[PDB]
């Protein structure tokens, strides 16, 4: 899966 | 058992957390076969410590809905806010 950076 | 909770999280300076899933995001590490966007991971003593907790399904952020959203157009979205993010989201109590 994809993952977002730290937001 | 599932509830809809609504929580405020005042980036400071960010909202101190990450998503997966999303339309076109492949997945999530919690319920494969949901589309939805997944907290990940929260910042300890970040902005959203004593908030949100991984496995939540944010389902709308400042009235935006984010059922049937794109993986990077949720992204865009929180960190386009400026200050507060008032979320909706799913959590198994």
């Amino acid at each position: 899966y994809y993952e977002s950076g730290w937001l | 058992g599932s509830m809809e909770i609504r929580v405020r999280v005042e980036k400071d300076p960010e909202l101190g957390f990450r998503i997966a899933g999303g339309v076109g995001g492949r997945g999530n590490p919690f319920r494969p076969d949901d589309d939805g966007i997944f907290v990940t991971r929260v910042q300890p003593e970040g902005p959203a410590s004593k908030l949100l907790q991984p496995g939540d399904k944010i389902i709308q952020a400042n009235g935006y809905s984010f059922i049937n959203i794109e993986h990077g157009q949720a992204i865009s979205l929180l960190k386009t806010f400026q200050n507060t993010v008032e979320l909706i989201i799913v959590r198994e109590v």
